[PDB]
């Protein structure tokens, strides 16, 4: 199948690559018990104004993200970095919820890389944002026939706004050469305008409620982790493992690595996680890959015989994962199916480091 | 009540850029670092008696603070832009068994001090960090990136007795705060014989050397000279 | 400004000649590379890190992942072909008689010492020690990489990504046996063992043959035999003193070892690049994003790692062509200078 | 008579002229001008077009470097032959035919 | 261009290995010239007649 | 008024390095080889002329 032919000539062929299959799966999560209060974020009486957008810190609880669809009818669920259906598998350190009310034609300003009025003066998102933006129409809750003036937004500011900064100052913006001295007038504007938010307005000018879930990636020990039960710890066996949302396959051993107390992961030259800290017992576990290697086939021509010797490259002959009669140990690895002989001939089929094979199949 | 001197910094102010263990590797990073052999400023604050001007300094993208005082004259810091009840003002106070961090808009006088035995969108009460009671040099790094206040700390005893000594000392990360404040000026707090060193961070690329035990024992500043650029 | 050399003027005249009245015997050292490291790359494991979702998308990228392995197999075959062509030029393994009086010439520093565990000469041991071998073959044997500090070694880090090193076909003991057979045949016969069957001849008459070849009558040898033998012994001692003192003579072999290590280190360190994706970890990408976005980022990483692998294979092919040219040159050197006397200048 | 040396000069000029003329290609982007892309598009779309241009120009540079490596190998072989001819014909007398 | 340079930094060590290959070629050209022409130890000069 | 191709190459980061051995020094090597060959034959290729 490798040579794509029905007739094989005499020689050694690099055919396969063997690998030890994983035995079982291990999940390891911190033993937190509380539930994250997303109901207080979403199901509220009223939301704060955008220039005073409200920030709530969510930590030390189990977060279920499939319950959010129940108590809020949203359609704008734009998630950057993390897919919203994968929020329950992996888990973060700390969550932040930024709640405000914005007009329907400005929801597109709540995105990384966007500038405008609100994205430059009221609420700015970083370009490396890892989070979700949730928006829903709230015309029936924020629309008054006499005009709702309880929602205010900044229109004038001397400079742009750095990401995740609140500016609730009320100083008069000076648009002229003369100083305002705290008195508004010509070229002296109050920088805090207010929306109308009438129910008779067309859609796109109707009020909308926005909750931005800002996620903090795994650098500290994790405090917010969703529903996934943690299994028992298995060492010295090739298993699949899950550590706070980090998935891998390998052998977990005890390590004498000296982690400083602020560290959680330990990395390699090729930017692969090879050392972990157990979130339930603070054990310094080392990750090695499972046993693998190359499989070469030493055969004569199929016109002569159909007998096959197998060379496992690199492994020791005690490392071969059986379930053999003739087993020989060469510097190239383990030779199975070829009987070693004490004689010496010319090299027919080369193997490596002075060992050759020839047609039973003998190795000399 | 204020005396300014200028001195060298040598190779000081190196901190861990992340919480990832690396052992026996040469890692290239780019962050707000204190440049090598920079010009740090020595401040002497002297009061007329041991009872019960404009010394406000600019922030300028991170501050490396250093102190060799045995007693706890230095108690905390004030960060902000205007600091006259017109905007948010970060206040860090170090108690004997507590640390308090606020962003309350209430202002103080032009000469702030902590008397003996003496709206707010963020509040942070925690275990304090000033246990370093040789000369017991204390180094701190404050920076503000993307609405996050990062405080790095280190406490190393020194024996040379000549200002900031030669050698390397990595600063471990201590405090991260999601306060989200504009900072351009800062000041210190006193309980007078205080003496402290101030340096300013710049965006620099460093090459850090992680040894067998995963400690940053050596570093190279890439923009110092062509030899280190070649390195 | 550099100096070209010391200025000289030949005292030319139409009736004046300069004739030498004495001589010296100069033994010089020339180093030629023959073979290099026989690397092998596990293509699928290097690209995907044993991931089924990555491998299914890797199956849509044709036969690059097999033709790179075919090219590396051809390079690994022609390395052993080069070594066989250079060294296996004698049909029978000759050996020196136990009496070692070759007309006063001392060959003890180049003939093998049986007291050593590997039958190599003193100069051969010096040349083996002066080159620091890195990635010599299958020395770890997949058993030295299961530690903690030993896992930090670069050979284990490149070993866990599917980048292995095949051992050479001829061991150093067999190469030393070839050089010992060639040396014993040359000393005991001259060029007759290269022309056909070995014909014995005393070394004094062999040196008389060589001087008559270069245009000097044999009575110069037969009246200056002790002086010529002392000059040859002093030159051999000077070579062994220079090889014991200066370690910078073997530049080409150390450059071959350094290039073969540096290519694998660069290929391993190319795994940390994002290549425009959100992360360089396929498990992190598959855990974070959905199926379609995971397919997009996995495809970006597959394209970047495939380009890096093709760059490595092209560089190895060019270096293999250069090594094969040097090995053909060295085989010509041995056939025309060890097995005979050369009239070609320099 | 000097067509070999003229071909060396012409190849070294042409391999740089092609590399200069390859900067006007779009490689599937909206434009081949980087400042035009940055002035027209916003961050994400501009990043997509800049990534396309980076991939195309990197592939062109790698092709140039590979061709220069092959040409350097050929010139090195010719220089080795010239050094052998200098050592044998000039510094001595050669019995080798032709 | 700062944005193009920041996007180019994610592509790895392609620039470093290309510059290394070109530097090796540039050294090899001078090595070829030296090994072709510098085959004499002393600069001889002809007699005036 | 007319832009040069070498200027267009140099404005896009492509540069040509000068050779280490200049043409006068190459001519000095060839002059030394010629004078040695004329005044000594092959004897300057094996030792002193
Ligand atoms: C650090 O900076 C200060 C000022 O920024 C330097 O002090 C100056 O020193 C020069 C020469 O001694 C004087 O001419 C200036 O008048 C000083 N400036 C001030 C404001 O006093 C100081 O020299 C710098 N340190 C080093 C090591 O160069
Ligand atoms: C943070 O506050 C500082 C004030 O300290 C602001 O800096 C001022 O910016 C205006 C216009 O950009 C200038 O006219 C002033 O001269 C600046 N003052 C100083 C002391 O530099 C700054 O714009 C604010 N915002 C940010 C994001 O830094
Ligand atoms: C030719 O040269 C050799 C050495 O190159 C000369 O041999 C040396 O002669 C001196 C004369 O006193 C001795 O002290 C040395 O011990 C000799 N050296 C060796 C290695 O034997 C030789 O004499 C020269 N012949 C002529 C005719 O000048
Ligand atoms: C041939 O060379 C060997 C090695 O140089 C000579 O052996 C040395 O002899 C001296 C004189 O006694 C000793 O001091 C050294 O220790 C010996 N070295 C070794 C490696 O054995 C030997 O004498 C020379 N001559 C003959 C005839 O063999
Ligand atoms: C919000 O909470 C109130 C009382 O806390 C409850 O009556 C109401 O049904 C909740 N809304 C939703 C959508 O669950
Ligand atoms: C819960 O976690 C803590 C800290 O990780 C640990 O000390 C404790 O043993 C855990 N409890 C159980 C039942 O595993
Ligand atoms: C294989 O295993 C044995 C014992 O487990 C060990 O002594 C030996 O060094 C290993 N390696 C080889 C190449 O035999
Ligand atoms: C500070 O410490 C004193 C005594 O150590 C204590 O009485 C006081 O309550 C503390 N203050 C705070 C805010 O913790
Ligand atoms: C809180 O801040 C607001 C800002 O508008 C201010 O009006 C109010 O007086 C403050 N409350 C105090 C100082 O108690
Ligand atoms: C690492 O720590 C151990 C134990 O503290 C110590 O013996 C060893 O010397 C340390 N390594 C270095 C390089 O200092």
């Amino acid at each position: 199948c490798t040579l794509k032919s029905f007739t094989v000539e005499k020689g050694i062929y690099q055919t396969s690559n063997f690998r030890v299959q994983p035995t079982e799966s291990i999940v390891r999560f911190p033993n937190i018990t509380n539930l994250c209060p997303f109901d207080e974020v979403f199901n509220a009486t009223r939301f704060a104004s955008v220039y005073a957008w409200n920030r709530k810190r969510i930590s030390n609880c189990v977060a279920d993200y499939s319950v959010l669809y129940n108590f809020a009818p949203f359609f704008a669920f734009k998630c950057y970095g993390v897919s919203p259906t994968k929020l329950n598998d992996l888990c973060f350190t700390n969550v932040y919820a930024d709640s405000f009310v914005i007009r329907g034609n400005e929801v597109s300003q709540i995105a990384p890389g966007q500038t405008g009025n609100i994205a430059d003066y009221n609420y700015k998102l970083p370009d490396d944002f890892t989070g979700c933006v949730i928006a829903w129409n709230s015309n029936k809750l924020d629309s008054k026939v006499g005009g709702n003036y309880n929602y205010l937004y900044r229109l004038f500011r001397k400079s742009n706004l750095k990401p995740f900064e609140r500016d609730i100052s009320t100083e008069i913006y000076q648009a002229g050469n003369k100083p305002c001295n705290g008195v508004a007038g010509f070229n002296c504007y109050f920088p805090l305008r207010s929306y109308g938010f009438r129910p008779t307005y067309g859609v796109g000018h109707q009020p909308y409620r926005v909750v931005v879930l800002s996620f903090e990636l795994l650098h500290a020990p994790a405090t917010v982790c969703g529903p996934k039960k943690s299994t028992n710890l298995v060492k010295n066996k090739c298993v699949n493992f899950n550590f706070n949302g980090l998935t891998g396959t390998g052998v977990l051993t005890e390590s004498n690595k000296k982690f400083l107390p602020f560290q959680q992961f330990g990395r390699d030259i090729a930017d692969t996680t090879d050392a972990v800290r157990d979130p339930q017992t603070l054990e310094i576990l080392d990750i090695t890959p499972c046993s693998f290697g190359g499989v070469s086939v030493i055969t004569p021509g199929t016109n002569t015989s159909n007998q096959v010797a197998v060379l496992y490259q690199g492994v020791n002959c005690t490392e071969v994962p059986v379930a053999g009669s003739n087993v020989f140990q060469t510097r190239a690895g383990c030779l199975i199916g070829a009987e070693y002989v004490n004689n010496s001939y010319e090299c027919d089929i080369p193997i490596g480091a002075g060992i050759c094979a020839s047609y039973s199949i003998i190795a000399y | 009540t204020r005396t300014q001197s200028y001195t060298n910094s040598f190779t000081r102010g190196v901190y861990y850029p992340d919480k990832v263990f690396r052992s026996s590797v040469l890692h290239s990073t780019q962050d707000l670092f204190l440049p090598f052999f920079s010009n740090v400023t020595w401040f002497h604050a002297i009061h007329v008696s041991g009872t019960n001007d404009n010394p406000v300094l600019p922030f300028n993208d991170g501050v490396y603070f250093a102190s060799t005082e045995k007693s706890n004259i230095i108690r905390g810091w004030i960060f902000g832009t205007t600091l006259d009840s017109k905007t948010q003002s970060l206040l860090i106070v170090n108690n004997a068994t507590n640390v308090v961090i606020k962003v309350c808009e209430f202002q103080f006088c032009n000469d702030p001090f902590l008397d003996v035995y003496y709206n707010c969108t963020f509040e942070y009460v925690s275990q304090p960090f000033l246990m370093d009671l040789f000369k017991n040099l204390r180094e701190f790094v404050f920076k503000n990136i993307d609405g996050y206040f990062k405080i790095y700390s280190k406490h190393t005893p020194i024996n040379l007795g000549r200002d900031l000594p030669q050698g390397f000392s990595a600063l471990e990360p201590l405090v991260d705060l999601p306060i989200g404040i504009n900072i351009t000026r800062f000041q210190t707090l006193l309980a007078g014989a205080a003496a402290y060193y101030v340096g300013y961070l710049q965006p620099r690329t460093f090459l850090l050397k992680y040894n067998e035990n995963g400690t940053i024992t050596d570093a190279v500043d890439c923009a110092l000279d062509p030899l280190s650029e070649t390195k | 400004t550099m100096s070209l050399g010391a200025e000289n003027s030949v005292a030319y005249s139409n009736n004046s000649i300069a004739i030498p009245t004495n001589f010296t015997i100069s033994v010089t050292t020339e180093i030629l590379p023959v073979s290099m490291t026989k690397t092998s790359v596990d293509c699928t494991m290097y690209i995907c890190g044993d991931s089924t979702e990555c491998s299914n998308l890797l199956l849509q990228y044709g036969s690059f992942c097999t033709q790179l392995k075919r090219a590396l197999t051809g390079i690994a075959v022609e390395q052993d072909k080069n070594t066989q062509e250079v060294f296996a030029q004698v049909k029978q393994i000759y050996k020196t008689p136990p009496i070692k009086y070759f007309g006063g010439f001392n060959f003890s520093q180049i003939l093998p010492d049986p007291s050593k565990p590997s039958k190599r000469s003193f100069i051969e041991d010096l040349l083996f020690n002066k080159v620091t071998l890195a990635d010599a073959g299958f020395i770890k044997q997949y058993g030295d990489c299961l530690g903690d500090i030993a896992a930090r070694d670069l050979i284990c880090a490149q070993k866990f990504n599917g980048l292995t090193v095949l051992p050479p076909l001829l061991t150093d003991e067999m190469i030393a046996q070839y050089t010992s057979a060639l040396l014993a045949g040359t000393i005991t016969s001259g060029w007759t063992f290269g022309a056909g069957a070995a014909l014995q001849i005393p070394f004094a008459m062999q040196m008389a043959y060589r001087f008559n070849g270069i245009g000097v009558t044999q009575n110069v040898l037969y009246e200056n035999q002790k002086l010529i033998a002392n000059q040859f012994n002093s030159a051999i001692g000077k070579i062994q003193d220079s090889l014991s003192s200066t370690a910078s003579a073997l530049g080409k072999l150390q450059d071959v070892v350094n290039h073969n290590a540096q290519a694998l280190n660069t290929l391993v360190k190319q795994l940390s690049s994002k290549f425009g994706a959100i992360s360089s970890v396929l498990n992190d990408i598959l855990s974070r994003l959905d199926k379609v976005e995971a397919e997009v980022q996995i495809d970006r990483l597959i394209t970047g790692r495939l380009q890096s692998l093709q760059t490595y294979v092209t560089q190895q092919l060019i270096r293999a062509a250069e090594i094969r040219a040097s090995a053909n040159l060295a085989a010509t050197k041995m056939s025309e200078c060890v097995l005979g006397q050369s009239k070609r200048v320099d």
